[PDB]
């Protein structure tokens, strides 16, 4: 039994490296600091499948093939492709999602990530008002007010409140006791069962709250007596806890990216955040989902200069989410192919966009069987990152770690498989 | 000698002789375990009894150990235990030690601020005040001229206490009117004028034109009562007078403490806190304390998981105690 | 019944897609509805009853369960995953993401089963591409 | 006696009370700051294998600190 | 939330001015034997009679030697973009042009080399370390500001600014530059 | 005046008013002595329009007062007087627009 | 479920007694607990099924029938008569009248059939006593 420190955890954008790895032998037997979920994506399942070998779909049967019959057949169906959605990335690494960007540059593709489901929104949002943020040392160090605004962190990253708000900081020496903690979520979830204040609102009217709040801020009168359930005097009251900060981090996740108003939710937030350094010292994080939906955007980004629904279809860049984005290909039926990678939108799109996986070819680069997988037509198994193999990942604050290989494994990692991948391409193309 | 038990209440008892222990009054310092001179008392821990829920009594009384000595009733700054012999309690028996304390208001300085009621921390003071009716601090004369009024509503809109009333109505061809009446509640106007200023016919006639004595009372619960001190600091008079039970030091190791709130939410009589930064990027003392209002109990000390609060007794205030096993007894508790 | 549906993340939902999206502990962590003890009571159910989920969208047949992170008066919550997205709204507003959170749905009793994994996904009907 | 009592079952392996414990944060700087232990230390609780695991229930000194911070009620203070 | 004024401010807490750091990384510096000497971005920049702040930070390393292990620099000190430093006036309404007096002291000392910074007058992006002065420009111009304070180390911020030739400040503001590279005397200083 | 739009039988008239600011309806001054203020509330309590706040609090060690602040909001004072004579330390010194609207 | 009991007077029951307590338009009439179509629900029965009511006094099966007149919430109303008499509370307090209405009762499906008049009435096992 051998003890692997200093592990970085490939699971939430916490992106967690103090996880410590039980190895017996080639396997990681278990872990320590690693939370429930953590850990589960550490170890293995009994009865769980991890596919061994790529496979085929014939009729409803699969056939087991070699990764050069499955990466030639994957090959001419993006080659031969007018409009090929290339989608996922997020719990890949960035050398991998670098091969995409130039392999969806190749096949004159559209290339997105999860953030299309996910803080795609807070991304519109930052493109027309701003992105005034922090990275956790400074919230850990100096924060005395903390807000999770429609985010459920003991449930969805589960060592965020930990890390951030009970840890003893060099100006808030006594952690939980020197911060103000402030929940907004329509539900008494777990988090904001730990709350001083709990601002349980109407569900989908978290704008018509915030419109409220800014107007309060700036020295108008509120228009109506109650705004999103919470009365006048206590909207009045939670804009003066934040006027009183001395560090104020504004913490948000999916219960304003996905209900009504979407990127404008995200818009308003950030607008009352950017205000708000007028009176005290405020800045916002979004609560990035997967441990690596950072750096697909991020590279991305540099390459090309937009972050995600990038259409490389006219060669130059084009990028507009609602006409590029994967909902919006398989929605409106305009994508003839689907490459996944790292992703299940078989599980996590709704159902519109289902029917259109159903009737066009699916190849799916993933290593468990997952609903994905019951809708594709080739499956090719790579090399876990952080487990089975190393590469950058971006933390929800843009800091990069190197994920780390722990142990070995006989499959190909995903850089390997795009590689031969884009060769591939190229020569279809030619 | 048996015992009864009234939900977290213990009662031991001997035939006469009864000490009865109400757990609601129990601060957890442990003082009564200390001083039995035969250890008949378990304390339950002191941050566990106060944090959290728990089904037991904060202490547990051996029968077969206890011998109704009166010790642990003596000592106890909180009234939580109470020896009676022939149904008399030992405070009213010359020939058992007792503590010298006390806490008394002076009725004639007080002026009934409540700033000693809201400041205590047991909630044992109760101070009355009768305020005079709002009619009798203001004077004037009101009337509206209901045939000159049109029922505009604009008085009735704008009073700042809602002293004016519209009998408003749909008219009918019956009544053709929008309203059958308007009053005024003179016990709640404030003759402020605004109604009589607002009239656009001019039918309200409004005119202004020695003060009764604010009486009250006192009262300090002597069981709640700890002789914290905080009434008689707090007093802008220096109405309130205290004298404490024991005399001591408090000692915090600042490096140690790790902030974890247990000796502040355990303290009955307020005397630690966690100071706020006044501007952003300064220091301040992790666990502030002001023994001016510390009975040197010993609770704070007791609840630290890493001991970083120690209690020094010096003095446990009393006449000269005769009985050599009672002495003994006081005298370990100083350190 | 008309209800509101929101849906997300719980710790043994994430414990069991990272577990094995094709064992039994993924229909028992995301095939669910949360719901008041109240809105169970009005029903006429206990937990481990199933309930028909009836949108515009679609329809799914989910495990009833009492909510331990108590819902406001008339909202429900079912994990994300394959059964709460056979219901929710997909259309995004012009903006890629569907509408996951806060969905008018009707609940009705039902001796229907739940369906596993590879039996919800026949649904949609893939057809061979190659 | 009353004694510190670990429901793994209900855990989340957050590790609020790791980090809460002013037990823990004495013994170790990085637990102080939010970190779960790297260097090795004796302590009263980590997580591990994803959820409370009680390694020197003798260091407790039932203060009740770790069971304010766990909102799922997984660590308790009881008769053992 | 706040920014220092001047070099003899310090931030709170650390009680350390702006030029003691200064002339302890220029000491540093040379005590490394670095190919380059230190790099210095000054405080106060943008604002309407900076001059005097600029000529002062310029002083704070002389009495420095260089000793460079690699390469032939004779220089302790490399000031960037002195155009955004070279203001006089009070406001903006009575802004003028101090590139004369800047100039003049880059001709007669020997311990400094400089870059201009130049107005090129067109719809660009800022983007800086200097944190505070950003969040000021996005007071003054209204347009979208990001941010990112970086835990013990550095900040920084990003908001888009447009230099029309038409407009007054952005026309003395190229006139600068243009001063800096034409009245200082030698081209191996710039 | 608004007796038309009540008396309508088929609700077609609109009739609206924009009423003077309370604070144009009333003149006079008033002022807190805070370092003669012993923060008893009666003049909070007795004010009739509650335009006096204190800012209470329980006292802590580093905090050993019952408020920290009072405040008279002088938009809501309607100069009624009350205050100052409650007022049990002498604190407090206190001493004595046309309707627009639309018609459719 | 535990619903309150209430009784007393219908114009079919009215109608019932004076055209003859022995014909089957009384059982009709008077065999039969109203609900609230939401109560219905709840069960999982329609109009016709049959219903079990328990008390502390007595047992009886009548027809569940919808409620014209609606009912409060968790209230159910059988007409009075011998049906009725069979769950309320005898009990007069002293005062000869019993307690007719608004008595605590379990109340659950059945396949049992109502019984008629006289048969109702042999629950009580008349003894001739000449
Ligand atoms: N267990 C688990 N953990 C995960 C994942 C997983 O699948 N499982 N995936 C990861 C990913 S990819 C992401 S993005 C994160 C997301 O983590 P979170 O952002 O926490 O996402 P959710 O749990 O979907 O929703 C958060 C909260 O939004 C609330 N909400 C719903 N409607 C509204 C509204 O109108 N207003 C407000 N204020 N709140 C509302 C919900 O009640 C819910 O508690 O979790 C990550 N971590
Ligand atoms: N109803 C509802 N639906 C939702 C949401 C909601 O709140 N409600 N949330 C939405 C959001 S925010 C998101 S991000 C999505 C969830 O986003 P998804 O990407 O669908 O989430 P996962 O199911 O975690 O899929 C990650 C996949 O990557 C695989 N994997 C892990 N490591 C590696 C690796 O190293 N290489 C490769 N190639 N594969 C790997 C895993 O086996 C897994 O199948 O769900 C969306 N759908
Ligand atoms: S919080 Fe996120 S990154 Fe940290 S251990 Fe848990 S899952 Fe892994
Ligand atoms: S002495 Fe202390 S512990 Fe014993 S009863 Fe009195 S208060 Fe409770
Ligand atoms: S009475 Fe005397 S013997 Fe009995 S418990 Fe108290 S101190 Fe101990
Ligand atoms: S603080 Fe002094 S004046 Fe005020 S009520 Fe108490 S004793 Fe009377
Ligand atoms: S303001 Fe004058 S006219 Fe209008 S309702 Fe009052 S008294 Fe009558
Ligand atoms: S005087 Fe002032 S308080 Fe009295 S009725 Fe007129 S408006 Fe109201
Ligand atoms: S001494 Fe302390 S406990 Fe007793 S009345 Fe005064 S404030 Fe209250
Ligand atoms: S002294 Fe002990 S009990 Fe009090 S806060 Fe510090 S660590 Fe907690
Ligand atoms: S601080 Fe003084 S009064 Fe408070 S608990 Fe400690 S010894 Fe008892
Ligand atoms: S016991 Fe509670 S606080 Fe501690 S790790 Fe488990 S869930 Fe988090
Ligand atoms: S009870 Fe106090 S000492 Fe024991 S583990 Fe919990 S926090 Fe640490
Ligand atoms: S027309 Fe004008 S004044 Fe005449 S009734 Fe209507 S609102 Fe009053
Ligand atoms: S009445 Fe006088 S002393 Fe009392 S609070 Fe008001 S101003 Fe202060
Ligand atoms: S004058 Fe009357 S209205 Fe103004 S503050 Fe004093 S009591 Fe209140
Ligand atoms: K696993
Ligand atoms: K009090
Ligand atoms: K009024
Ligand atoms: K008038
Ligand atoms: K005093
Ligand atoms: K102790
Ligand atoms: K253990
Ligand atoms: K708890
Ligand atoms: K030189
Ligand atoms: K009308
Ligand atoms: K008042
Ligand atoms: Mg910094
Ligand atoms: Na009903
Ligand atoms: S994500
Ligand atoms: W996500
Ligand atoms: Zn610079």
């Amino acid at each position: 039994m051998e003890y692997v420190k200093n592990v970085v955890c490939p699971f939430c954008g916490t992106l967690c490296d103090d996880i410590i790895c039980k190895v017996e032998g080639n396997e990681i037997v278990g872990t320590i600091n690693a939370c429930r979920i953590g850990h589960s994506k550490f170890v293995h399942a009994e009865g769980a499948m991890r596919y061994k070998k790529p496979l085929i779909r014939k009729n409803g049967e699969f056939v087991e093939v070699s990764y050069d019959e499955a990466i030639d057949k994957a090959a001419k169906i993006l080659a031969e492709s007018k409009r090929p959605l290339m989608y996922g990335w997020s719990c890949t690494e960035c050398e991998a999602q670098a091969v995409g960007v130039e392999l969806a540059e190749e096949a004159g593709a559209v290339i997105d990530n999860t953030a299309s489901v996910c803080h795609g929104p807070s991304v519109l949002a930052l493109q027309d008002v701003g992105y005034p943020i922090c990275t956790f040392g400074e919230v850990k160090n100096r924060a005395d007010v903390v807000v999770y605004w429609g985010c459920n962190p003991m449930h969805a990253h589960p060592r965020h409140m930990s890390r951030n708000v009970f840890a003893r900081g060099f100006f808030r020496e006594r952690g939980r006791s020197d911060r103000t903690l402030i929940v907004v979520d329509p539900r008494k979830t777990d988090s904001a069962k730990l709350a001083d204040i709990h601002l349980q609102l109407d569900f989908d009217r978290d704008y018509e709250l915030l419109d409220a709040m800014r107007a309060c801020l700036l020295g108008h009168e509120i228009l109506y007596d109650e705004v999103a359930g919470v009365p006048r005097e206590q909207i009045e009251e939670a804009v003066e806890v934040l006027k009183n900060a001395q560090f104020g981090i504004l913490f948000f996740g999916m219960g304003i990216t996905h209900s009504r108003g979407k990127h404008r939710n995200i818009d308003t937030a950030i607008m009352m955040v950017q205000d708000l350094n007028d009176y005290a010292k405020w800045t916002l994080i979004p609560m990035r989902g997967h441990y690596n939906v950072t750096g697909f955007n991020q590279v991305c980004t540099w390459e090309s200069g937009y972050p995600y629904c990038v259409d490389f279809s006219g060669g130059e860049p084009r990028y507009n989410p609602g006409e590029t984005g994967a909902n919006d290909l398989l929605q409106n039926r305009e994508a003839d192919a689907m490459m996944v990678i790292a992703s299940d939108p078989g599980a996590h799109f709704p159902q519109r966009a289902l029917e259109r996986m159903a009737e066009i070819p699916v190849i799916a680069i993933e290593p468990h069987r997952t609903p994905t997988t019951e809708m594709a037509d080739i499956i090719i198994p790579p090399a876990i990152v952080g487990m089975e193999a190393e590469g950058t990942a971006y933390r929800m604050e843009g800091v990069p770690i190197r994920m780390k290989k722990v142990v070995d494994s006989d499959l190909l990692s995903d850089r390997e498989i795009l590689e031969r991948l884009l060769e591939k391409v190229r020569e279809y193309k030619a | 000698t048996t015992e009864v038990i009234e939900g977290k209440n213990i009662t031991v008892e001997r035939t006469n002789r009864r000490l009865i222990f109400q757990d609601c009054l129990c601060a957890v310092c442990g003082l009564c375990g200390e001083i039995c001179p035969v250890s008949a008392i378990e304390v339950n821990p002191t941050g566990a009894m106060v944090r959290t829920e728990q089904e037991k009594s904060k202490i547990a009384i051996d029968e077969n150990k206890c011998v109704l000595c009166g010790m642990c009733s003596s000592i106890c700054p909180f009234q939580a235990l109470d020896l009676q012999i022939d149904g008399t309690s030992i405070k009213e028996l010359a020939e058992y030690p007792k503590i010298i304390k006390s806490a008394e208001i002076d009725d004639e300085t007080c002026i009934q601020c409540k700033a000693c009621e809201t400041a205590c921390p047991q909630d044992a003071i109760t101070i009355t005040r009768e305020l005079p009716e709002r009619k009798d601090l203001v004077t004037g004369e009101i009337e509206i001229d209901k045939d000159t009024c049109i029922y505009c509503g604009m008085c009735e809109e704008m009073c700042p206490v809602d002293a004016i009333e519209i009998d408003h109505q749909t008219p009918s061809s019956a009544s053709p009117v929008v309203a059958t009446d308007i009053r005024v509640d003179e016990d709640k106007c404030v003759h402020c004028g605004i109604c009589k200023r607002i009239c656009p016919v001019d039918a309200i006639m409004q005119v202004c034109r020695k003060t009764p004595e604010v009486t009250g009372t006192s009262y300090i619960d002597p069981e709640l009562c700890v002789n914290c001190g905080w009434c008689q600091e707090i007093c802008p008079v220096d109405a309130a007078t205290v004298t404490k039970p024991f005399e001591g030091e408090l000692i915090i190791d600042q490096d140690t403490c790790q902030a974890c709130e247990t000796c502040v939410m355990v303290c009955p009589c307020n005397v630690l806190s966690f100071p706020k930064p006044e501007k952003p990027g300064e220091k301040t003392t992790k666990l502030h304390k002001d023994e001016r209002f510390c009975i040197y109990c010993g609770a704070c000390e007791r609840s630290c998981p890493v001991t970083a609060i120690t209690v020094k007794r010096n003095r446990i205030n009393t006449t000269p105690i005769r009985s050599k096993a009672w002495k003994n007894a006081f005298d370990s508790l100083l350190k | 019944m008309r209800v509101i549906l929101n849906t997300g993340r719980t710790i043994w939902q994430g414990q069991a897609i990272e577990s094995g999206k094709d064992l039994k502990m993924y229909v028992d962590a995301a095939a669910i509805i949360q719901m008041n003890p109240e809105m169970m009571k009005q029903l006429g159910i206990a937990e481990g009853d199933n309930v028909k989920v009836i949108s515009e969208y679609g329809d799914v047949v989910v495990k009833a369960v009492e909510a331990k992170e108590p819902l406001p008066e008339g909202m429900v919550y079912i994990p994300m995953g394959p059964w709460a997205n056979r219901v929710i709204r997909p259309y995004t507003d012009s903006t890629a993401t569907p509408s996951f959170k806060n969905i008018p749905v009707e609940i009705i009793p039902t001796d229907e089963e739940v369906l596993d994994m590879p039996t919800l996904m026949k649904v949609y009907g893939k057809v061979g591409q190659i | 006696a009353i004694g510190l009592k670990a429901y793994p079952e209900l855990c989340h392996g957050c590790g609020n009370c790791v980090i809460a414990c002013p037990v823990n944060a004495l013994r170790s700087p990085e637990v102080a700051g939010g970190k779960g232990p790297t260097d090795d230390v004796e302590i009263i609780m980590i997580v591990e294998d994803g959820v409370v695991n009680i390694k020197n229930p003798d260091l407790c000194g039932k203060c009740g600190t770790c069971v304010e911070s766990c909102p799922v009620d997984a660590i308790r203070l009881e008769e053992l | 939330g706040g920014n220092v004024h001047g070099i003899y401010d310090p931030a709170p807490y650390f009680d350390i001015t702006p030029a003691e750091i200064i002339k302890g990384l220029a000491e540093v510096n040379e005590k490394l034997q670095l190919p380059h000497s230190i790099h210095l971005h000054c405080n106060d920049l943008g604002h309407p009679g900076n001059y005097e702040t600029t000529l002062a930070s310029f002083d704070v390393p002389k009495n420095i030697k260089p000793n460079p292990a690699t390469g032939s620099r004779d220089t302790v000190l490399y000031a960037t973009h002195v155009q955004f430093h070279s203001y006089g006036g009070t406001t903006w309404r009575d802004f003028v042009s101090e590139a004369p007096k800047i100039a003049d002291y880059v001709n007669k000392n020997d311990h400094i080399v400089i870059d201009v910074g130049q107005i090129t007058l067109d719809e660009t992006t800022t983007m800086t370390a200097d944190g505070p002065m950003e969040y000021d420009l996005h007071s003054l111009n209204g347009l979208k500001w990001a941010n990112c304070d970086v835990e013990l180390e550095t900040g920084s911020g990003v908001v888009p600014f447009i230099y029309s030739a038409r407009a007054p400040v952005p026309a003395v503001q190229w006139a600068i530059g243009m001063e800096l590279f034409l009245l200082i005397d030698n081209p191996e200083k710039v």
